[PDB]
């Protein structure tokens, strides 16, 4: 039970982190 | 200028053919690498089991 | 950075969801076992 | 049958440690490389229009060769896409079958090694995995539109090709016979950054089409006998018109340079 609790916590944390970094990268998208 | 340009376009088509061949190698060797990678995974699965 | 973020997110979420399913099934099995041993305890107390 | 005195089983179900390894098993995303290729080919198209002397013929073979090349490259991308899709489906099926197969312990070790227990083998299943096929060949770029129509456009730049707006259908685009105007129907000016309408295929200069639609959200198509109600968003860059006008202007520039030089020799 402690193991699954840790796994769910980390899943939510890293899902939020992945979404945030994805948005950051989309911002990061952007001679003669 | 015209003929030098036509030579440049011949270079375009030739180097494009080179790109197509190298892309064949690209995709095929990517498939090959993941093939041996999944083989490694199977061996490691058997190992940990 | 997008490549690294996607790889890290996928890997971690996979590890933790696999562990979630695995240890949840283990929890269910242990609950079944404790129910069986509770039945055994009840039978032994009845014998007492 | 020769049982496995080699305790390595012929096939085993997905061990969780390698279940994690299996999660990392995927075809690499090569779509970025293909986008780089497609951008390079578009620049090649633009520079091919820029350089090629409109008085000199012989670009049909260049365009046909790059057409075949880009179709081949799109085929490779599609092969990789279908390979990744097959990897995903194969992974799903292998996980389902392996989890349906008993996990590995000493008893199941002996059963799996002796063939008593059989589980999907990712090596075997990967061999049984469907071969990478062209899945959604990337032909919908403007790249294949020009690589297909440019021999004929070189033969006659002003020809109307009405099916240049749908690269999504991979059937060969039948070019209908026609001639696209070299002057904007609105401003009576040659196209500079021409915008084509996706509704009627009438192409107008960006300044001209903006002026015709100026002051109103949507207005009818400026071309004669066309009632298509269009707006700025309804018009998108027309590479074909830029190619035609560019070629025509370069031919006129060569003619004008020769004429202007002799025009000065007169004085
Ligand atoms: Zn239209």
């Amino acid at each position: 039970t402690e193991k699954i609790r840790n796994r769910q916590e980390k899943i939510e944390r890293y899902t939020s982190d992945g979404t945030t970094i994805e948005a950051q990268i989309d911002a990061k998208v952007i001679r003669d | 200028i015209d003929d030098q340009i036509q030579q440049l376009l011949l270079k375009q088509r030739h180097l494009l053919s080179k790109m197509a061949s190298s892309m064949k190698s690209l995709k095929n060797c990517q498939k090959e690498l993941i093939s041996t990678q999944i083989l490694q995974f199977e061996a490691q699965n058997m190992d940990v089991s | 950075q997008l490549k690294e973020d996607i790889n890290s997110r996928q890997s971690k979420i996979q590890k933790y969801k696999d562990d979630t399913i695995y240890y949840e099934d283990k929890k269910k099995v242990y609950l079944e076992n404790i129910k069986k041993i509770e039945v055994n305890v009840a039978a032994l107390k009845e014998g007492i | 049958g020769a049982l496995n005195d080699n305790p390595i089983p012929k096939s085993v179900p997905l061990h969780p440690k390698s279940g994690k390894y299996f999660h990392n098993l995927h075809a690499r995303d090569l779509s970025n490389i293909y986008q780089q290729c497609y951008k390079q080919i578009d620049e090649t198209i633009n520079q091919l229009v820029d350089s090629t002397s409109p008085s000199t013929i012989g670009i049909e073979e260049q365009v046909a060769d790059i057409t075949s090349t880009y179709k081949l490259l799109s085929t490779y991308e599609s092969e990789s896409n279908s390979f990744d899709e097959h990897i995903k489906d194969l992974k799903k099926n292998f996980k389902q079958s392996s989890d349906a197969c008993p996990q590995i312990d000493l008893s199941t070790w002996d059963k799996y090694r002796t063939g008593e227990l059989t589980a999907p083998k990712l090596s075997e299943l990967y061999l049984n995995m469907p071969t990478p096929e062209p899945a959604t060949m990337v032909n919908n770029t403007d790249t294949l539109k020009i690589l297909k129509v440019l021999p004929y456009i070189w033969n006659d730049p002003t020809c109307v090709i009405p099916d240049l707006q749908n690269p999504a259908d991979e059937d060969d685009l039948q070019i209908e016979g026609g001639k696209i105007e070299l002057t904007c129907p609105i401003t009576c000016k040659p196209y500079e950054a021409p915008l084509i309408s996706r509704k009627c295929n009438h192409v107008f200069d960006r300044d001209g089409i903006q002026n015709y639609l100026q002051g109103y959200t949507t207005r009818d198509c400026p071309q004669a006998a066309c009632s298509q109600v269009v707006s700025m968003r309804d018009f998108v860059r027309d590479p074909i018109m830029e190619l035609r006008c560019k070629i025509a202007k370069m031919k006129e520039s060569q003619e004008q340079d020769k004429r202007s030089s002799q025009a000065i020799d007169v004085l």
